[PDB]
């Protein structure tokens, strides 16, 4: 039912690790040249140029790809029916050779950035990310073709995925894994955590199933701990307004006990669209017990504290500040070691 | 008047506040309960980060509102 594996893994494959080293040495380890958050940090002792979209971020996306495919394979073997692409394949049908090419593309996905600017440099930044990827391949034709990429057409496909000029984020396993892998890493920063977790969960769930998706986010938390990145809290009784992530909007309760719906689907509300008297924004806790949300999101009624047991805010922050975080952001081997440890931890016992 | 400051790690900081303590002061109020140096503070309201020298009622924050506290490494 599932394609035979190479023994291939992010943590042992030399080609994938070489691409990561290259991406760090020539881009991720270099100072930002833009101006939005382009100032470097001296992590309690050493420099980190790109704390947000840097080496540790990049490696985590690649690690997400490894675990998403792993769990997709188990999901297919359980007899679950996963969402298909046009060629009939699911994420469970990703081959080892294909996952390798995807991870190499992932290594270069944010190399093209010049700072942490949110919006107006999207095209430019991915073009320079694409250009970095093509330059690396060209400088290593001898070893990469045909042994890794079949030919220039194969190379072009992944260059286009990186480029992302038309935003076909669901066209192929490569598109899904590169984009959702990049996207799910935002759990390290986004608030309200409950809104974002439910959102990302629902984005991933159709491809690998609910059980596989839970395992991914459970593993992600340990990926964060291991790379000295922040682990979000989850409270199903959170009273702050629910954030509609797609479009950054809101849902509204009218004078009815009920929330306002279209004609039925919940009515999207913009942040700047002012309300009627006796209307209010829907709270996180209200959204989570919505029956349609209860059915699709199994962690809807969960309560799970973030950070670490026994540490207070500034203590936890100081931990995330340590030189060990800098080591994850500057040492490919060390960071991969940490991720490998967190990846396999549940399997030891 | 009370406002709510929420961290990523899922903590809700109930503050006792009056309509226009400037944002330095609330960041100084936060330093007094969690010990966090303002150097490392970023306060968000309605997706907007509150520049200092300005102040609360300027950003129109009334009772029972929710803000976000985002930590900066040093």
């Amino acid at each position: 039912s599932v394609p035979t594996w190479n023994g291939f893994s992010l943590y042992t494959d030399e080609t994938v690790r070489n691409a990561a080293r290259y991406a760090y040495d020539n881009y991720l380890g270099k100072p930002y040249t833009g101006t939005v958050e382009a100032t470097p940090v001296n992590f309690g002792g050493q420099m980190v140029y790109r704390q947000h979209h840097g080496l540790a971020h990049t490696l985590r996306t690649m690690a997400y790809a490894e675990i998403i495919v792993e769990e997709a394979r188990k999901a297919k073997l359980r007899g679950e029916s996963l969402k298909t692409f046009a060629d009939g394949r699911t994420l469970a049908d990703v081959t080892p050779e294909e996952l390798r090419k995807i991870m190499i593309a992932q290594a270069f996905f944010v190399t093209g950035r010049d700072d942490e600017e949110s919006s107006k440099n999207y095209e430019k930044y991915h073009e320079q990310s694409r250009d970095a990827f093509l330059k690396y391949v060209e400088e290593n034709k001898s070893t990469l073709i045909p042994d890794v990429f079949k030919d220039e057409k194969d190379v072009k496909f992944y260059a286009d995925v990186i480029e992302d000029k038309d935003h076909k984020w669901a066209d192929s396993p490569a598109h899904v894994l590169v984009n959702q892998g990049h996207m799910v890493d935002l759990v390290r920063v986004k608030q309200p955590p409950e809104s974002y977790l439910e959102y990302y969960f629902s984005q991933l769930q159709p491809w690998i199933g609910s059980t596989a998706t839970e395992a991914v986010f459970a593993t992600q938390r340990q990926f964060f701990h291991a790379t000295y990145e922040a682990v979000a809290g989850f409270d199903s009784e959170n009273k702050e307004p629910h954030l509609v992530v797609d479009g950054l909007g809101r849902y509204v309760i009218g004078q009815d006990g009920n929330p306002i719906r279209e004609e039925g689907e919940l009515k999207f509300f913009s942040q700047k669209k002012k309300l009627e008297e006796n209307q209010r924004y829907m709270r996180v806790d209200e959204y989570l017990k919505l029956d349609e949300v209860q059915k699709r999101f199994p962690g809807a009624g969960k309560k799970l504290d973030g950070g670490l047991p026994g540490l207070k805010e500034y203590q936890y922050l100081q931990r995330l500040n340590s030189i060990n975080r800098a080591r994850c952001e500057n040492d490919v081997d060390f960071c991969l070691g940490q991720l490998q440890t967190a990846h396999h931890q549940t399997k030891i016992t | 008047m009370q406002i709510f400051v929420k961290t990523l790690t899922g903590k809700t900081i109930t503050l006792e506040v009056e309509p226009s303590d400037t944002i330095e002061n609330v960041k100084a109020k936060i330093q007094d309960k969690e010990g966090i140096p303002p150097d490392q503070q970023r306060l968000i309201f309605a997706g907007k980060q509150l520049e200092d020298g300005r102040t609360l009622s300027d950003y129109n924050i009334q009772k029972e509102s929710t803000l976000h506290l985002v930590l900066r490494l040093r």
